[PDB]
């Protein structure tokens, strides 16, 4: 603390800089919520449960968070295997300019911090 | 210390023992998977 | 705050890139240069990030980079920050690593390119310096006359200037001021 | 046995058998050689893929370039070696972006060794079965040579060898190495002799050299004519030594 | 058959994987530390010479801050993580408090970090043991030691690694106030204690030292040989 | 004891599940790839040889870009998921760099994707190996990728069932200076050497690549080539 | 899941046999015959026909509630063979996929595209 | 780095907004000049004849979407270029997977959804048009995500004269040559250079062949 | 079961060889060994000094040793600095005697943290600062220092405390 | 009103600053150091709003010290300047009202003396001399009129005294006690204070 | 002999169609002291039998407090009892805070059952090992309930649970006829007489191991310990 984090202003975190920041940061979650709500209202409780179970099972076999992963099965299930968005060609995450220590990020993923 | 900061009062020995025991009865993120291997003896 | 001015021309197997009196022209490769104008900090950040990406590309693919690929890469880098943009206006001039053909272009702060055959200019003075350059340019000018023409245009449009002349064999760097 | 299933099990006498097996898997690959000279560093390798129907794409099959000052050679599993090399290049570029100065060799080696060690402690993953050799030049200590293990251990050497028949090569280098008096030509001759003893054709070896010339590092790959001339000279000298 | 899981108790109340980590520590290289009146001394014994090796890249004595230093024994790869974590924590506490760290504080942090990794079946403990010496802000020398389980204690002098029982017995027999009076006396005591188990000395001994407001200093083979010869002259 | 877990080294230092995946690859339909002086030819033997099959439903030879093709030998379902990802990667490269992707970069990226499934528990490796052909800067290329994520560069290879004999045949009659038609004839002969039946234009596929780009041969051309052998 | 994986060359879906055979897939293939019925589909010059068997052995059942011909879309028909609950679940999934394709692209999904999507999910 | 816990992600980055706001305010107060984006506002038009579409613009700018679909853009140049390239790549993937030439409605839906995702901050007004297995279609798309299917569309700076000409001299089942002349006159009426035309005809397309990647 | 599987006041102070003396015309008693001064919002001062007091108590319990004045002042400054530009208003002086002699510090809501020898804030405190500077020294008498503080207060126009090696007392 | 002066010579760097704080609520002695020591041969003096300037200096100091502890050998002035520039640029994008002005000076065995200039928008520059404050234009004009890469320590201090005298001639009020220091091959040699 | 593979998990069905872990958990209720509960037309009472480990100790608490009109008695594990009591207290407090109306006992018991059913179907969990007796008063009159580790609840009228509760249950079944038309003194006398059957025929129901909880219409939940139970005990006869 105070060295592993810094240059953070509380009064500059409550107010977003741009109208599009929050929508772009949380697009997938809102899309999933809309799809699940429509499916649950049309078919029943079982379909969103099955979809969430499949997503959770697939997302649990990846590399450790300090190395880039491919996410093939998740993209097959979601349907993003034949569409290219702005998240794929801009600011490639496979060539990030900053990265932390391995053990610290693995610990942070588990929530021990 | 939190109790004093909140109420301006000294905690009961029974109350502090209960607060301690509320943590060691849960097992099975940060919680352990095994029981604590220690026995305490409060007093005052 | 001035902004500066960056200018480019091409001739017979040679190109010329010039700027006014902070560093503005950065070498990217063996016979490929880039010039930026605008805020100093944005210039430095863009140059550093471009060097990072170019070094990774050259290491991974095991070959030198063509000018058009560099133009596309810098356009993508600039368009990444579409909503909050960098305040820079790049200019690229260089020769093909194998064919040895001239190439000059320009971009805006968002990344819209513009390939031109005779001359390229960008900076805080673009409305002027256009007609004079158009009247002062001739096709297929040899190195020394190219240097004379570009120095004359840069001095007449505006202290000192810096001129880079890059060829198939030698690279000439000169600094001069009006007498 | 009972304690030989995961990486997160300690033997009743303090051993990590999965890490031991990961290190033992190295001894099946080709022979990588490296010796440090007075005015340069050397690397030698063995081509295990020499077949009549095999193409000759790319510069070298076992020697990679990391940045303007360093190179490396691998011995182990190619699939993991590729990932490790990519990560090394990324780390070097990140440090250059951060400090506007080239990364020191020991810092690069430590940064990769942390990643290699991370997989021997968290369960559910398989350790990297790759061992590497590093050469380079630094403004703090000059010419350097290092070595890495699948367990995440490293150390600085002056003449080492990894891969098939490492013990004989190490013994011969220890016998025939001279401290502080090895020129690049003598190093090349010693490397040729050691490779000949431990394995000669000029299409089965790859040799790279690192030298400083007019303030800039130069990394070269020796040509077939040069290596053939070296082989012929060594054979002639050995015959004349009878 | 209760020793294949980290968080499983024995019928008589034993956790066995932690004891196996301690056993892994037990096979390291001997490290001895002595806390003096105005000085602190550390020392380890060197393994096979490996003549074609760079001795700088392999060392078992490190500096955490301007007033704290550390020595270890056990697995070599695991110590390099704990050392970096402690190095970062020292500066973080310096920002937090503005006062230099305490030996007890840094030892407690290291012990907590070691303890964190013995609480689940998805990770394995650290198989290292450490000796921490330094000077407090009041000028009082200190010496501590941690274990893979996550416990620490304060000592006057002790040793770890293989062949530590004989060294500890020698220290118990020959540690007093008449051989701690001077820095030379303390260094001779440490050298003799190391010589009690190592082979012919002067070439298998690495020794460091730190005085008050003087930072860490690494002794060289010339000084080590001088001290060994001075001891040899003394019958 | 060490044969059931994907993330376990044997005492000799071996991974056995990858060897079994390779054995799975070595039991599929045969495939042949030959690169000539001015192009590359790819061939394979079909599985649905019955009359009850629409000829315009499923193909084993797929195009990735204008200048890249690909064929496989192994498990069919594990093939579409790789073809789609390869197409997406090629399109991403074109979007970023405004230039068609070189063959070597695509092979490297596909191998990197394939390697990921051989290091974590809870998954199994892909049971398919790929042959890739291309043409960049006036040069033909031919590659091959293993289930373990290691790729090689070949001049003439044959994989699938009964491939050692095919490789010996190719080594016996491979010529450095060969035209494309001769390469097609040699590939057809090599495929015929191990067929176990009566080979017809309706149960084999052939794809060629040259300066014009990748193209899949029509059945009429296949029959015309067969009639000359 | 914390249930682990059973040991054996069969008995788990992510284990390869000594010559690379997945046995749980073959057992799933064997599971189709558990129903005991047969289905036939024939394509004509300008028509398609689906014929399947019907077997009601109980006189206390309602024959109108026993069927195996489903309607995925107004222009697509299906016939299922195998376990009844699995067949109905897969029909529901196919309906959802068709609706999603219609929403995303703007026209009715083709038969080959629907089959390919179902196969991609099943892989 | 020591201040990194979570892996980074791609997409747009909003970092300079807070700095840029105050910087622009101060520079405007002090009367300085800053770089500005480039705009390409000029007239464009389109019409439907008997069995095809005709597009036109003044000066190429008619972008390429598919062997049978073309587009014309007005507004900021970079946004139009990037949007067109993204749509073309997605349609190429879709055509490779399906095996058939794409439909105009698919492109219209993709463009509308993309432009609606960003609430008008990507300024690009388009004139889409093409011929598919159903028939000729064209549409007009606005930066906020609104589409209209019309027989004839005009857009740009000089649009009033073009719309007047269309309302004066239009009739169903136009012939190719006379439709081209009508478009040329409508565009020329807006300036008072030479103009460019793109003709997509039914007779030059085949819808009974497997898809092949174009040059 | 399946769904569960997924998830108007003047103050002054100065120090010398015999401790610290603080005077006013309120003063908060943080600890039997640390003494503080309030200036600004009452609720903010009370809450933040209470938080500092509990944190110091926790530190002393953990380390079995009393905290230092520099550490406490730096902790308070760090804690206040997080909510910068939120409307907080406080000006405090932290006085105590821990080691290496007595220490005096100042810290405010903006983020200032100055270590000095003489301090005085509030309304007409300039006259008090001037008179104390005129009559300041290092080696003095306790009664002399009390008289100097009284004269400074009288010139500015009573609460008086003295901090020694073993706590603080009130004289008037 | 605060003032920063910097001149570097053939084998040394001369640094001058003021000795007055910016506090205006409580009265204290004006004595307050402003130069920060990062290592044995690096000095950073920075001026701006109080409260965050000291935090920035402490953060940079701790980062440099941590680098030295991890590696065993100190940072160079160029690397320190680039690291500081990156950190300042990163920090300025969070706290929108932020004014920190820096000058960095140091000595390197490999390269030699160095003096880096940095404005409030994180634009690094290497200059023979630099100045921050109120009379920056006049001070820079005087320095440009009187300068050469040959002066000694006495000549440099005389030139600084001349600049201060010209500033006083323009307006002679205030003029705090100031303070000067010298960075050489042997370390940071403190120099005599010139209150004038 | 064939049970070895089918009784280590709660998500495994035996070939006979049984889950053995649920029965094993149910076996844990008989590890605690006996408790007795009964009701009448106006009041509901709870009687428990405290037990001390040795002479130099204080008997643990067997009767807890939930709300102003709800009280419970426990038998079995202790951590599970504490967790369930916390859940009940939170639910009652939330309902009172939001609706300004006491939470009905039937809704409370249904919530308890729904919460307890979950860990008997999923992996990584175990069934609760505590049985409860709940007494309350609401608009429908006095109530008394029982809770099983198998997530089952019964709306009984006089029940006892714990070790050696068969004799008490037999006595309650025999004497349940004359419970409705009784007042507090003889209701408590009946409860104590029923509880006395558990002890061997050599001990006595002294005023050191008895806890009494009483709830009623105008009377809130009250617990009597030590000298507070003296007025309820003098009237008892001999064995």
């Amino acid at each position: 603390d105070l060295l592993r984090k810094g240059f953070s202003c509380v009064k500059n975190e409550l107010l977003p800089s741009h109208p599009l920041e929050l929508s772009e940061k949380n697009f997938q979650l809102n899309q999933d919520k809309m799809n699940f709500s429509t499916l649950r209202n049309i078919q029943g409780l079982f379909a969103p449960l099955k979809l969430q179970m499949e997503f959770k099972a697939v997302q649990q076999v990846q590399r450790l968070p300090f190395l880039s992963s491919s996410n093939l099965s998740l993209d097959v299930l979601r349907g993003n295997d034949e569409t290219i968005g702005f998240e794929d060609i801009l600011n490639d995450p496979s060539q990030s300019e900053v990265m932390g220590e391995p053990h610290l990020m693995v610990e942070y993923k588990l929530g021990l911090l | 210390q939190n109790h004093w900061f909140t109420y301006n009062e000294t905690m009961t020995v029974e109350s502090v023992t209960q607060a301690v025991s509320n943590l060691a009865l849960q097992f099975g993120p940060g919680a352990m998977s095994r029981p604590f291997g220690v026995a305490l003896l409060f007093g005052g | 705050y001035n902004g500066g001015a960056v200018m480019a021309m091409k001739g017979k197997n040679c190109v010329a890139i010039a700027a006014d009196r902070f560093q503005k022209i950065f070498p990217m490769g063996d016979r490929l240069y880039i010039g930026l104008a605008g805020l100093a900090t944005d210039v430095q950040t863009v140059a550093q990030r471009l060097k990072f990406r170019l070094n990774l590309y050259e290491l991974k693919e095991g070959r030198q980079i063509k000018p058009y690929t560099l133009m596309s890469m810098v356009a993508n880098l600039l368009y990444e920050k579409r909503f909050g943009p960098y305040y820079t206006e790049p200019v690229i001039a260089g020769l093909d690593p194998k064919t040895f053909k001239p190439f000059i272009c320009s971009l805006d702060l968002i990344g819209c390119p513009m390939v031109t055959d005779d001359f390229v200019v960008s900076g805080t003075c673009a409305e002027q310096m256009y007609g004079m350059c158009e009247s002062l340019w001739e096709p297929n000018m040899d190195p020394d006359h190219l240097f004379e023409t570009i120095s004359q245009a840069m001095l007449n449009a505006v202290m000192g200037v810096i001129v880079h002349i890059i060829e198939k064999d030698k690279i000439t760097t000169r600094t001069l001021k009006a007498r | 046995r009972r304690y030989d299933s995961r990486t997160t099990i300690f033997s009743p006498e303090g051993r990590l058998y999965q890490v031991e097996y990961a290190m033992e898997a190295i001894g099946h690959a080709g022979t990588c050689l490296g010796i440090l000279a007075n005015d340069g560093v050397l690397l030698a390798a063995e081509r295990r893929n020499i077949h009549k129907l095999l193409d000759e794409v790319f510069f070298s099959e076992k020697i990679y370039k990391l940045n303007e000052d360093m190179a490396c050679s691998v011995a182990g599993i190619t699939s993991d070696a590729n990932v490790l090399t990519n990560e090394l290049r990324l780390i070097a570029q990140r440090y250059l972006l951060q400090y506007q100065e080239p990364i020191p060799c020991e810092q690069l080696v430590t940064a990769l060794c942390d990643i290699k060690q991370a997989y021997t402690q968290f369960g559910g993953k398989r350790p990297f079965g790759v061992s590497l050799l590093y050469i380079g030049w630094d403004k703090h200590y000059g010419f350097q040579l290092y070595q890495s293990d699948p367990s995440g251990n490293y150390g600085g050497w002056k003449a080492t060898c990894i891969g098939n028949n490492s013990a004989a090569a190490v013994s011969m280098l220890k016998q025939d190495y001279k401290e502080g008096e090895m020129t690049l030509k003598s190093a090349l001759a010693l490397a040729i002799k050691v490779l000949n003893k431990t394995m000669l054709s000029a299409e089965k070896v790859e040799i790279a050299t690192l030298t400083r010339e007019n303030g800039k590092t130069v990394i070269r790959v020796l040509k077939q004519k040069e290596v053939e001339q070296l082989i012929k000279k060594h054979e002639e000298e050995e015959a004349k030594a009878e | 058959s209760y020793d294949r899981a980290i968080t499983v108790f024995s019928p008589d109340g034993h956790l066995f994987q932690v004891e196996y980590a301690q056993e892994a520590v037990k096979k390291g290289s001997t490290a001895v530390g002595v806390r003096g009146r105005d000085i602190v001394v550390l020392g380890v014994e060197k393994k096979s010479v490996a003549k074609l090796q760079d001795e700088r890249t392999v060392r078992k004595i490190c500096a955490l801050d301007d007033n704290v230093c550390m020595a270890f024994a056990g697995l070599t790869a695991d110590a390099r993580i704990v050392i970096n974590r402690a190095r970062v924590e020292c500066q973080s506490h310096r920002l937090t408090v503005e006062d230099p760290v305490t030996v007890e504080y840094i030892t407690r942090y290291i012990a907590s970090l070691k303890q964190r990794y013995t609480q689940s079946n998805g990770r394995r403990p650290f198989g290292i043991s450490a000796l921490i010496v330094g000077f407090d802000f009041d000028g009082t020398p200190r010496l501590y030691q941690t274990d893979p389980s996550g416990t620490y204690h304060a000592w006057k002098a002790n040793a770890i690694g293989r062949g530590a029982k004989s060294v500890r017995e020698f220290l118990e027999k020959n540690y007093t106030d008449e051989a701690i009076e001077t820095d030379d006396l303390t260094i001779k005591l440490v050298i003799k204690a190391l010589l009690e188990v190592v082979q012919s000395g002067g070439k298998n001994i690495e020794l460091a030292v730190m005085r008050r407001d003087q930072s860490l200093k690494i002794l060289n083979p010339e000084e080590i040989e001088k001290y060994v010869a001075e001891i040899e002259k003394e019958k | 004891g060490y044969s059931f877990s994907l993330t376990t080294f044997s005492p000799s230092g071996k991974l056995v599940q990858i060897e079994y995946a390779l054995a799975a690859v070595a039991g599929g339909a045969p495939s042949v790839g030959i690169k000539a002086a001015n192009g590359v030819v790819l061939a394979t033997e079909k599985k649905q040889k019955s009359i009850l099959y629409d000829e315009r439903s499923v193909h084993k030879v797929e195009p990735i870009t204008k200048h890249i093709g690909l064929v496989y030998s192994g498990m069919g379902p594990d093939y579409r998921v790789l073809v789609h990802r390869a197409r997406k990667l090629a399109q991403q490269y074109y979007l970023v760099y405004q230039e068609p992707i070189p063959t070597a970069q695509l092979v490297q990226r596909v191998a990197s994707v394939m390697q990921e499934y051989t290091q974590s528990g809870g998954v199994r490796p892909f049971g398919v190996s790929l042959l890739i052909c291309g043409w960049n800067e006036g040069r033909p290329y031919l590659f091959q990728s293993d289930p373990s994520g290691a790729y090689f560069a070949w001049k003439a290879t044959a994989m699938g069932k009964n491939y050692v004999n095919g490789k010996t045949f190719l080594e016996k009659r491979y010529n450095e200076d060969l035209e494309l038609e001769d390469a097609i004839h040699t590939a057809i002969l090599t495929l015929k050497e191990s067929f176990e039946g009566q080979m017809t234009e309706d149960n084999i596929e052939v794809g060629i690549c040259n300066e014009a780009g990748f193209r899949r041969l029509t059945p009429t051309e296949v029959k015309d080539y067969l009639a000359a052998i | 899941m914390s249930r682990g994986s059973s040991a054996g060359f069969d008995r788990h879906i992510t284990i390869f046999s000594p010559e690379g055979r997945l046995y749980q897939v073959e057992y799933a293939f064997k599971a189709i015959n558990q129903g005991g019925l047969t289905s036939v589909a024939v394509r004509g010059k300008d028509c398609a026909v689906i014929v399947t068997q019907k077997k009601v052995p109980d006189k206390l059942l309602d024959s109108s509630t026993v069927t195996h011909l489903f309607k995925i879309t107004e222009n697509i028909g299906c016939v299922m063979t195998g376990m009844t609950a699995d067949s109905r679940s897969q029909v529901q999934r196919a309906r959802y996929e068709a609706a999603n394709w219609k929403y995303k692209y703007g026209y009715e999904i083709p038969v080959d595209m629907l089959c390919k999507r179902i196969a991609d999910i099943s892989q | 780095a020591v201040s990194v816990y979570a892996p980074p992600v791609g997409g747009f980055s909003f970092d300079n907004c807070r700095r840029n706001a105050v910087l622009e305010a101060d520079f405007a107060k002090r009367g300085y000049k800053l770089p500005k984006v480039r705009k390409t506002g000029t007239t464009i038009a389109g019409v439907v004849y008997k069995d095809g579409i005709v597009l036109g613009a003044d000066t190429s700018k008619i972008h390429f979407i598919s062997p049978n679909i073309y587009c014309c853009g007005a507004g900021t140049a970079a946004d139009t270029d990037m949007t067109t390239q993204l749509i073309s790549s997605n349609l190429e993937l879709h055509s490779l997977s399906t095996g058939r030439l794409p439909r105009v409605v698919t492109a219209n839906r993709m463009l509308k959804q993309m432009l609606f995702r960003y609430q008008g901050y990507i300024g690009a007004a388009l004139v889409l048009g093409g011929v598919d297995v159903t028939g000729p279609h064209l549409y007009s798309i606005y930066p906020h995500g609104s589409t209209d299917k019309l027989p004839y569309v005009t857009m740009g700076s000089g649009s009033l004269a073009a719309m007047a000409v269309f309302e004066d001299k239009f009739r169903p089942d136009m012939e190719e040559e006379e439709a081209k002349n009508l478009v040329s006159e409508a565009i020329a009426a807006g300036i008072f250079s030479n103009i460019d035309l793109c003709v997509i005809s039914k007779n030059k397309l085949d819808f009974l062949r497997p898809y092949t990647v174009p040059n | 079961a399946l769904a569960s599987v997924l998830e108007g006041t003047t103050t002054l102070a100065f120090k010398f060889r015999h401790g610290v003396i603080v005077a006013a015309d309120k003063v908060i008693e943080i600890n039997p060994y640390l003494l503080g001064t309030m200036a600004g919002g009452a609720a903010d001062c009370s809450f933040w000094e209470r938080l500092l007091a509990r944190q110091c108590r926790i530190y002393e319990l953990r380390n079995k040793e009393r905290i230092s004045v520099a550490a406490a002042s730096k902790l308070l400054a760090n804690m206040v600095y997080q909510y910068k530009g939120m409307g907080l208003s406080m000006g405090t002086m932290i006085c105590g005697w821990d080691k290496r002699g007595p220490g005096l510090y100042y810290v405010d809501s903006e983020g200032n943290r100055i270590s000095g020898a003489t301090f005085s804030v509030g309304s007409g405190s300039v006259y008090a600062y001037g008179v104390m500077d005129r009559g300041y020294s290092y080696d003095l008498e306790v009664e002399q220092a009390y008289d100097l503080a009284r004269r400074a207060i009288y010139q500015a126009t009573v609460n008086l405390y003295h901090v020694r090696e073993d706590g603080w007392i009130r004289v008037s | 009103m605060e003032y920063l002066i910097g001149i570097q010579g053939p084998d040394y760097v001369l640094v001058a600053s003021d000795r007055v704080a910016a506090s205006n609520i409580v009265q204290m002695k004006d004595d307050h150091d402003k130069m920060f020591k990062m290592s044995e041969k690096i000095l950073l003096l920075c001026v701006g709003e109080a409260g965050d300037t000291v935090q920035f200096a402490e953060y940079i100091q701790k980062n440099v010290q941590l680098y030295k502890m991890r590696n065993g050998y100190e940072l160079s002035p160029t690397a320190a300047a680039n690291f500081t520039r990156r950190n300042l640029a990163d920090c300025l994008r969070s706290r929108t009202p932020y004014h920190v002005n820096l000058l960095l000076a140091g000595y390197d065995e490999h390269e030699g003396p160095a003096l880096y200039y940095m404005d409030y928008l994180a634009a690094l520059a290497k200059a023979p001399f630099a100045a921050h404050g109120y009379g920056a234009f006049l001070t820079l004009s005087i320095l440009d009129r009187y300068y050469t890469p040959t002066i000694s320590r006495e000549r440099a201090v005389e030139l600084l005294r001349k600049c201060l005298e010209e500033l006083q001639k323009r307006f002679i009020l205030n003029l705090p006690t100031f303070s000067v220091r010298i960075i050489d091959k042997n370390g940071i040699h403190d120099l005599d204070n010139i209150s004038f | 002999m064939f049970r070895n593979q089918y009784d280590n998990d709660v998500t495994v069905w035996s070939p006979q169609g049984r889950i053995h872990q649920i029965e094993y958990a149910m076996e844990a209720v008989k590890q605690g002291s006996a408790t007795v509960g009964l009701k009448s037309k106006t009041h509901a009472v709870l009687v428990a039998l405290k037990r001390a480990q040795s002479e130099l100790a204080a008997h643990q608490k067997k009767i807890l407090h939930v709300d102003n009109h709800i009280g419970i008695s426990i038998a079995g594990l202790t951590a599970d009892a504490r967790l369930l009591c916390n859940f009940m207290r939170q639910e009652c407090l939330d309902s009172r805070f939001v609706f300004d109306r006491p939470l009905p006992v039937s809704r409370l018991v249904s919530l308890i059952g729904s919460k307890t059913q979950i860990p008997t179907q999923r992996y990584g969990r175990r069934p609760y090992g505590v049985g409860l007796l709940i007494a309350g008063y609401d608009d429908m009159g006095p109530h008394i309930f029982q809770t099983c580790p198998s997530a089952n609840y019964f709306d009984c009228r006089a029940m006892s649970i714990g070790a050696r509760s068969q004799s008490a249950r037999t006595y309650l079944e025999r004497h349940m006829s004359e419970f409705m038309e009784c007042n507090l003194n003889e209701l408590v006398k009946h409860g104590l007489r029923a509880l006395r059957e558990t002890l061997p025929a050599e001990q006595d129901l002294t005023t050191k191991n008895v806890s009494i909880g009483i709830v009623g219409k105008d009377l809130e939940f009250t617990i009597y310990d030590d000298d507070d139970v003296s007025p309820f005990l003098e009237g008892l006869e001999e064995r």
